[PDB]
Order: structure tokens, then C-alpha cells, then sequence
């Protein structure tokens, strides 16, 4: 229950679309309602997977 | 009575006929299959590599200064002024989309060139003017200033001897010899309408004076003055009617202007509501308040019914240039500028070409021309014969424009 | 090969005449054996020679097999080596 | 210059697809055990000779410290910004997504060369500032419109075309195998090509046939595809749709069903008729208007072609117009021939049988026969195929069409 609480005391995850996908671990994703941006992947998921 | 089907005689039919061969050619075209797939993400090389200079030359600033341009430097905004006060700065400074401030001068500023109206680099923090920007330049009107020239010279707009004459009338002879009109007291017109069957030459006419014009000459995209958000359209004709009138006597061509505005209507409370404010933006900047001097407009269109009787009204467009077909001295004309430049037989007459044409425009008698061509390589041939023109006529008109008058002729010889 | 046994820079000759008996036929054993034992290396300045040269005898037993691997040729060497 | 910024410096992609289209024994013969057998050779030593190419790479420097702090310089969120004047002193200004607009300076390593009031550029959080530059900017709606794979068989695959087979090939694919003989006569190839005719035919088939056997790129476009509620995405689409064709190679477009982007070009009463009406009247600004075209094909297909627009069937614009009707009694053994390849056939057919006697029935027809004749052995617990499944298949395919027009009037 104590580490139910923790993680649920967290700020949220941002949802955005992924237009296509750049070379090296960048993609190409406009969030919502904002412009589009190049960012970094984390450990588990790969550029095939986009 | 009729059902086949039962597990058991499943079996009978996937082992009857190639039993050897069937899987062993199948899955030698799956795996493979997969394997087009397998080596697609090995070789993963899409390489999207921009914004990068030659790795040679920015080793001079990548060691020290763009560090140093970090944290000393600004990210300062532009905005625009309203006014200022007395012995004081008291700067009223708004953005159109954020808040409207009222803010200081920093100490990098003269105080005299803090006139209003002016773009000014403010201060993220405190908001302080530092910079004075020189003014904003529209960026679309740039886009589609032409600076370029089409080659078409007058001497291939053939059959149209008096609808040239015209239309010399109104562009070229005020910039060449602005004399003869004062000297004898009348005024030129402003603004010039080209209608008629499509196909004809409108596009050839406006194409040809883009050539000799020795002026500023503006194509204009029509659906550009139709945009996504309410009134933006109406500004895109503001910011055009202005930069005329710093430079003197530009030319403004439109096309197609159908599709910027027909007709005015409201019966079921809706429609083409943002369609009609930049049209008749397009009308007050044309005639009313503040004549324009020297803006010459050019329109064209295909369907000149269904215009609005607003800009029918001479004043905004005063002369009326109908393009209609050759008869037959315009045609044999023609004939002679699209066939002058391929390799026929050297005795041909087009007279008889002519004939055959009778109601035809400017693009059919040079699909003709083309495709009697192609003819001569559908043979061996490196020259065009008569019968193969002939045959031509028959592939583009006759094949299209009579079938029942042709074989069933017999009522006319 | 077993005749001129010898230093790496003379054994630059030992792809020679091994595939220019070799002309043209389906022998694909001897196509991996054409990539597999000097493929990349990355090979400071050495045998530069003797991979262009293995690749040079990867260029016949192709132009034979009546277009049945030539496509399969201008497929590897336009992704993997150019690339 | 003579050459002036030597056209883009821009190469083209076109597909991957067609890796060996020689299956020729077409039948449960050793020689596609055999055949099929070296393509796996060939590409498990393509997989093999690239495996160890990331394998022995004992090259390490990453960077040599050039980009290995300059990819720490520029920031990991980076961020996407538009132009909108250039202020040459290494201080630009850019314009957000909301409008803010920054005075932020250039942090090198970007040529001053490429970029242009409406290119999009790469920017910074903290400090906004320039990074790189955007690439390519495609809004992908036109992407999906690129066709990266060749679907069907070649030309040998349609059952006998070949007085309209040869018209289609003189403009598309003759001109850009063979542009020397058009030279001797000064003579451009013809641009835009209507197919037309009853349904069933074969009209999707020869842009399929062509898009097989190509080898400049191929866009399709499924006609009401560029059609949007926004006013202004209508006219917008399309002029990205050409961009994209334009910036590529010396390719063709291929958009079907124009039935639903032209009528006469009439005025009327209702206001979004007219953003339908005003995107199909700049496709033709676009296709032959002002400028030039460039090497840009287009072929258009319908089924009814009196209910178009004038303006669009002008030469100038689409210089062929080819008729498909229904076949005949000779090439039309040629469509029972192809679709009863691969199937066991009983030798007590004769194919002239429901041809001679019936004198009325598309291609598409044909397909429905072969197929349900062969259901109907599976229903009576056979495999070959006999004269019986095709007197049960003519009649129940053919079921779909009306009984008569007129009496005996005639005579
Ligand atoms: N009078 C003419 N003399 C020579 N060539 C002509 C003539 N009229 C038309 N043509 C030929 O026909 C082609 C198409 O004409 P164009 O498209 O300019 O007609 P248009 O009236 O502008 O068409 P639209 O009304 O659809 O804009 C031109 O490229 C030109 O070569
Ligand atoms: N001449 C032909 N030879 C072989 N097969 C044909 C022929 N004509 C039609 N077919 C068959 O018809 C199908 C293709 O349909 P087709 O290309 O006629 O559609 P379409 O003309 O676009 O129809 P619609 O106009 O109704 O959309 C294919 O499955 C093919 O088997
Ligand atoms: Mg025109
Ligand atoms: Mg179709």
C-alpha cells in the first residue's frame, strides 16, 4: 500500500502523435496544442517499434 | 440436398495432388517474405541530417562562444507601441496576443527613436525596451512578386490581331507615352476583363505582357485570399493594396476570379459568409475613399455569368475583351506557328487543315499538331506527312465531336 | 594458393585465380566465402587492396546466371556497400 | 551564374518492391522449388554479410568532440519554429506555434544559405535559440498517398488491351525510357490521359499494370481524399500534392474517380458547395495555368464522362481520351484463358461455349465465373471442372442485370 501511494503521487505523462520517426533515437511528435518537437526515446522502446 | 462439408473429408483434399512440393514450395515464399521485413530493420540508415553546416568552419565558435552565448545573451521579444508620455517614459506596449504593459526604458536606448507604431525588442523579465527593430515587411506579397520572365512573345498569340490592340491600348501605352491622353484630355482605364470558351488564349495574353512590361508585375494566387481563420483573408488584401502605392504603377494580375467571389446571397442564414469579406475588401480598395492612381488590374475567367454585378460595374472594370475562335485566316495562322518548329515534308498545305477545324481553339490545333507526330512514330518515319495530319484530325475532332454524321452522311453532297 | 604460400601483400593473389575459374554458374558456397572471411575488418590502410579485389571477383559469377541474381547483385551492392 | 543552386541538390526514391518478378514455371514444377531457393541464398547472405557489418566495427571517436558537444549544446526537448524576417547580425527573429516571437541569435553551425521567410527551424527552451533547421516539412496526409509497393502482374496479366495499351505507353512510359525520337520533331509528350468507359473493365488494372512496370515514383489518389471542412484545407492539399510530385522525380499521378471532383462548374445555393466547388477550380490553376508543369504525369478515370467539367477535358490539360468498352467475341477468350490458369480443367470443356452463345457480359464477369464454378466443384465433392459448373456459374453470376428493354417493335 506504501508503494501503491508513492507512485501514484507523480506528475502525469503528456499523450502526443508521432508523425514519423527522425535517425538515432529521436521521432517527430506534435502534442496536442503546442508545435511539434524532436525528443529522446527511453530504454524499452526501440525505432522499430514506432 | 446438398452439403459436402465434414471435417474428415478435410483431410481428403490437402494431401491429393503435389503432396510432395506444396508445402515446400509455400513456406520457402513465407519465410522470405519475412526475411524482406528482417533485413528492413537491420539495415535501419534513414538518416534525416540537416540543420548541420560542413564540419570545417564553426570549430571557431563551438569552443568558447556559444557557451558564452548562453547565459549573457538574450531572449528578448518584439512587440509593438501605442503612445508615450511627457518626461517620463510611460510606454503603453502591446503584443495583439498577450497583454497589453506599461513599462520603462533600459539604459541601452536613446530616448528619441522611441517612436510609435514601432517593432522593439522587450525584456523577458522587467519588460524593458532595448533594441528598436526596422518595420515589418508583408511576407507573402514577396512570395509572389514575380521576378522572373515567361517567354512567349507577341508573335505567338496569332488570330488575335485586334484583341491584342486592345489590350495594348490599356497596359503598355500609358507607361510608354503617358502624353497623348493629357494632350488630348481623356483618362485610360483601370481595369480590364478577359472572358470567352476555354482554351481560347487568356493565360497566352497575360503570359506575353509578363514579357515586355519594363514595370512591377504581381501574379496573384487566388485561394490564397481564402484562409482558415475569420477576417485573414481581408487583411492579405490590405497589405497588397498598400505597397502599390509606394512604388508607382505595378501591375496586379488575377485569375480565376470565380472562385474568389460570384454572387451575394443569404437565404438559408449562412454559406460563404468569410468568402464575401475579402471580397468586398477587394471592392473598397478598388473604388470609393483614397483612388488608388496608378494600379492597373487584370482579371480572367471561364463562367463571366455568374459574376457579381458589384465588380460588372465599369470604374473597377472597364473594358471588356471577348476571345473568340478563328475563323479562318486566324487559324491558318496558327497552323503556321505551331508546325514551324517540327520536322514535315516541305510542300504541305494548311489551308486544307483549316477547313477541317471549324469550331476549334488554340489547344486543339497544336493537339493536333503533336499528335501527328506521333504517328510518324507509331511508323518509321522521321518526317511528317500529309496524311498524317489528316489522320490526326480524325483522332482528336472526329473521334470526339461526330459519330452518327460520318458514316450516315448521305443528306449533304 | 598452395603455390605461392607466402606473405599477406603476395597472398593479395590468392583471390585471383580462385574465382577466375569461376566465371559463371550457381556455386553460392563460394559467394559467401567472396564476403565472409574479409568482410569489413575495418582495416587500417592493409588489405584495402584485397577487399576491392575480393568484391572484384564477386562481380563475374553474376553476369551469367541470366538475371536470375543480377538483381540480387544490384540489390546487395547498392545497400551494402555504398551505403 | 550559369547554374545557379544546381536544382535543389536532391536525389529521388523510388521503390524497393519488384525483387524478381521470374516465377515464369507458374506451376507446381521444380523449378520454382529451385528458383525461389536462390532468392533465400541471396538474401540470407544480405542479412548475413550486414550482420557482420555491424559486428566488426572497432572504430570508436564518436564525435572527435565536434558533435559530441554540440548534440549537448543544442537541447534534448528541441523544439520546431518558423521564420518570419532574417536580421542578418546573427540575431534573427523566429515566430512560435501560438505567435510569441523571440529575438534569438544563430548558435552556429548552420550555413545562412537554405534558409528562407516560411521555412520551419529547430529551437531552443531555455534560451530559444537556433539549433538546426527543419527538413522536408511534409504534413503527412500526402505520405500516405506514396505508394512504396508494386500490387499485381505486368502487362501480360490483363486479357488483350493492346490498341489502348499501346496509346498509354507512348505517353508515360515511352517518353521517359526513349526521349530521342521526340527531339528529331520538337514534339512534347502528351501530359494527362482520361480513362473512361463502363464499369468493370479494366481501368484499375492499367494503372496498376503501369505501376508495376515503372521506374519513376507513383502517387495515388482515391478521390474525394483531398476534400476537407476548414475552408481552406481543401485548395491547401493540393498544392503540397504537386510539391511533393514536383521536388521527386520526374514521376506521374494517378488520381481515380474524378467523377467527384468535377460537374460543369455551376453556381448554386448552398455554401459548402462552393469550397468543393473552389479546390476543384485551382486543381486546374495548378495543372496548367501559370509557370510551367515540370515532368509531371496525370491520369484521370471515370465512368461517366458527359457530366464533367469543360474546362478540364481541354487539351492542354489531359490530350488522350480513350474509350473502354465492353469486349468482343475474339479477346474475350483471352480473359477465359488467363483467369482459368492455375485451376485443374476437365477436358470436356469448350471454352467457346458461353461466349458464342451469350453476347453481353464485362471482364469482371468472367472472374465471378471462374471463381464460382470452382465453388461449385467443391460443392459437389470434385476437383477438376466441367461444362456443368460453367451452365450453373453463367446463370447464377449473371442473375444481377435486368430482363429486357423493348418488345418486338423492331424488326
Ligand atoms: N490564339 C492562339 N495562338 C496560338 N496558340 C494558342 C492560341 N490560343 C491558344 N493557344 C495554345 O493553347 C494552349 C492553351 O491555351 P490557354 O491555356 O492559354 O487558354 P486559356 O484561355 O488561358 O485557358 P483557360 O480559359 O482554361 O485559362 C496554349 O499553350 C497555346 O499554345
Ligand atoms: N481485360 C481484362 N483482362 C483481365 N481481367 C480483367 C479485364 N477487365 C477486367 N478484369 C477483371 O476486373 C477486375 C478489375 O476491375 P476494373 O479495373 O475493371 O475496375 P474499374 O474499371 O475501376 O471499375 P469501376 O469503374 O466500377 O471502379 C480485375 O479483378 C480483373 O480480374
Ligand atoms: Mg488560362
Ligand atoms: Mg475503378
Amino acid at each position: 500500500l506504501r508503494e501503491e501511494l508513492q507512485l501514484l503521487q507523480e506528475q502525469g505523462s503528456y499523450v502526443g502523435e508521432v508523425v514519423r520517426a527522425m535517425d538515432k533515437k529521436k521521432v517527430l511528435v506534435k502534442v496536442h496544442p503546442e508545435g511539434k518537437f524532436v525528443v529522446d526515446v527511453d530504454k524499452n522502446i526501440d525505432i522499430n517499434d514506432v | 440436398p446438398i452439403r459436402a462439408l465434414d471435417e474428415g473429408d478435410i483431410a481428403l483434399l490437402k494431401t491429393y495432388g503435389q503432396s510432395t512440393y506444396s508445402r515446400q514450395i509455400k513456406q520457402v515464399e513465407d519465410d522470405i517474405q519475412q526475411l524482406l521485413k528482417k533485413i528492413n530493420e537491420l539495415t535501419g540508415i534513414k538518416e534525416s541530417d540537416t540543420g548541420l553546416a560542413p564540419p570545417a568552419l564553426w570549430d571557431l565558435a563551438a569552443d568558447k562562444q556559444t557557451l558564452q552565448s548562453e547565459q549573457p545573451l538574450q531572449v528578448a521579444r518584439c512587440t509593438k507601441i501605442i503612445n508615450a508620455d511627457s518626461e517620463d517614459p510611460k510606454y503603453i506596449i502591446n503584443v495583439k496576443q498577450f497583454a497589453k504593459f506599461v513599462v520603462d526604458l533600459s539604459d541601452q536606448v536613446a530616448p528619441t527613436d522611441i517612436e510609435e507604431g514601432m517593432r522593439v525588442g522587450v525584456d523577458r523579465n522587467k519588460y524593458q525596451i532595448h533594441i528598436p527593430l526596422p518595420p515589418k515587411i508583408d511576407p507573402t506579397v514577396t512570395m509572389m512578386q514575380v521576378e522572373e520572365k515567361p517567354d512567349v512573345t507577341y508573335s505567338d498569340v496569332g488570330g488575335c490581331k485586334e484583341q491584342i490592340e486592345k489590350l495594348r491600348e490599356v497596359v503598355e501605352t500609358p507607361l510608354l507615352h503617358p502624353e497623348r491622353f493629357v494632350n488630348l484630355g481623356i483618362e485610360p482605364p483601370k481595369g480590364v476583363l478577359l472572358f470567352g470558351p476555354p482554351g481560347t488564349g487568356k493565360t497566352l495574353c497575360a503570359r506575353a505582357v509578363a514579357n515586355r512590361t519594363d514595370a512591377c508585375f504581381i501574379r496573384v494566387i487566388g485561394s490564397e485570399l481564402v484562409q482558415k481563420y475569420v477576417g485573414e483573408g481581408a487583411r492579405m488584401v490590405r497589405e497588397l493594396f498598400e505597397m502599390a502605392r509606394t512604388k508607382k504603377a505595378c501591375l496586379i494580375f488575377f485569375d480565376e476570379i470565380d472562385a474568389i467571389g460570384g454572387a451575394r446571397f443569404d437565404d438559408g442564414a449562412g454559406g460563404d459568409n468569410e468568402v464575401q469579406r475579402t471580397m468586398l475588401e477587394l471592392i473598397n480598395q478598388l473604388d470609393g475613399f483614397d483612388p488608388r492612381g496608378n494600379i492597373k488590374v487584370l482579371m480572367a475567367t471561364n463562367r463571366p455569368d455568374t459574376l457579381d454585378p458589384a465588380l460588372m460595374r465599369p470604374g473597377r472594370l472597364d473594358r471588356k475583351i471577348e476571345f473568340s475562335l478563328p475563323d479562318l485566316e486566324g487559324r491558318t495562322h496558327i497552323f503556321k506557328i505551331h508546325a514551324r518548329s517540327m520536322s514535315v515534308e516541305r510542300d504541305i498545305r494548311f489551308e486544307l487543315l483549316a477547313r477541317l477545324c471549324p469550331n476549334s481553339t488554340g489547344a486543339e490545333i497544336r493537339s493536333v499538331c503533336t499528335e501527328a507526330g506521333m504517328f510518324a512514330i507509331r511508323a518509321r518515319r522521321k518526317i511528317a506527312t500529309e496524311k498524317d495530319f489528316l489522320e490526326a484530325v480524325n483522332k482528336v475532332i472526329k473521334s470526339y465531336a461526330k459519330f452518327s454524321a460520318t458514316p450516315r452522311y448521305m443528306t449533304y453532297n | 594458393a598452395l603455390e605461392v604460400v607466402s606473405e599477406p601483400f603476395r597472398s593479395f593473389a590468392n583471390t585471383l585465380v580462385d574465382v577466375c575459374a569461376y566465371a559463371g554458374s550457381g556455386n553460392v558456397l563460394k559467394v559467401q566465402q567472396l564476403l565472409h572471411i574479409c568482410s569489413e575488418h575495418f582495416d587500417s590502410k592493409e588489405k584495402e587492396e584485397d577487399k576491392d579485389k575480393k568484391e572484384k571477383k564477386d562481380k563475374d559469377k553474376k553476369e551469367a546466371p541470366a538475371d536470375m541474381g543480377a538483381h540480387q547483385g544490384v540489390a546487395v551492392l547498392g545497400i551494402a556497400l555504398i551505403a | 551564374p550559369t547554374r545557379v543552386g544546381k536544382k535543389k541538390k536532391k536525389t529521388k526514391g523510388p521503390d524497393a518492391a519488384s525483387k524478381l518478378p521470374l516465377v515464369t514455371p507458374h506451376t507446381q514444377c521444380r523449378l520454382k522449388l529451385l528458383k525461389l531457393e536462390r532468392i533465400k541464398d541471396y538474401l540470407l547472405m544480405e542479412e548475413e554479410f550486414i550482420r557482420n557489418q555491424e559486428q566488426m566495427k572497432p572504430l570508436e571517436e564518436k564525435q572527435e568532440e565536434e558533435r559530441s558537444k554540440v548534440d549537448d549544446l543544442r537541447g534534448t526537448p528541441m523544439s520546431v519554429g518558423t521564420l518570419e524576417e532574417i536580421i542578418d547580425d546573427n540575431h534573427a527573429i523566429v515566430s512560435t506555434s501560438v505567435g510569441s516571437e523571440h529575438y534569438v541569435s544563430i548558435l552556429s553551425f548552420v550555413d545562412k544559405d537554405l534558409l528562407e521567410p516560411g521555412c520551419s527551424v529547430l529551437l531552443n527552451h531555455k534560451v530559444h535559440a537556433v539549433i538546426g533547421v527543419l527538413m522536408d516539412d511534409t504534413d503527412p496526409l500526402v505520405t500516405v498517398m506514396k505508394v512504396e509497393k508494386a500490387p499485381q502482374e505486368t502487362y501480360a496479366d490483363i486479357g488483350g488491351l493492346d490498341n489502348q495499351i499501346q496509346e498509354i505507353k507512348e505517353s508515360v512510359e515511352l517518353p521517359l525510357t526513349h526521349p530521342e525520337y521526340y527531339e528529331e520533331m520538337g514534339i512534347k509528350p502528351p501530359k494527362g490521359v482520361i480513362l473512361y468507359g463502363p464499369p468493370g473493365t479494366g481501368k484499375t488494372l492499367l494503372a496498376k499494370a503501369v505501376a508495376n512496370q515503372t521506374s519513376a515514383t507513383f502517387l495515388r489518389v482515391v478521390g474525394s481524399e483531398l476534400i476537407q471542412k476548414y475552408l481552406g484545407d481543401g485548395p491547401k492539399l493540393v498544392r503540397e500534392l504537386f510539391r511533393v510530385a514536383e521536388e521527386h522525380a520526374p514521376s506521374i499521378v494517378f488520381i481515380d474517380e474524378i467523377d467527384a471532383i468535377g460537374t460543369k462548374r455551376y453556381d448554386s445555393n448552398s455554401g459548402g458547395e462552393r469550397e468543393i466547388q473552389r479546390t476543384m477550380l485551382e486543381l486546374l490553376n495548378q495543372l496548367d495555368g501559370f509557370d510551367s508543369r515540370g515532368d509531371v504525369k496525370v491520369i484521370m478515370a471515370t465512368n461517366r464522362i458527359e457530366t464533367l467539367d469543360p474546362a478540364l477535358i481541354r487539351p492542354g490539360r489531359i490530350d488522350r481520351k480513350i474509350e473502354f468498352p465492353l469486349p468482343d467475341e475474339k479477346t474475350k477468350k483471352r480473359i477465359f484463358q488467363i483467369h482459368t490458369s492455375r485451376m485443374t480443367l476437365a477436358d470436356d470443356v469448350t471454352l467457346d461455349d458461353l461466349i458464342m452463345a451469350k453476347d453481353d457480359l464485362s471482364g469482371a464477369d468472367i472472374k465471378a465465373i471462374c471463381t464460382e464454378a470452382g465453388l461449385m466443384a467443391l460443392r459437389e465433392r470434385r476437383m477438376k471442372v466441367t461444362n456443368e459448373d460453367f451452365k450453373k456459374s453463367k446463370e447464377n453470376v449473371l442473375y444481377k442485370k435486368q430482363e429486357g428493354t423493348p418488345e418486338g417493335l423492331y424488326l
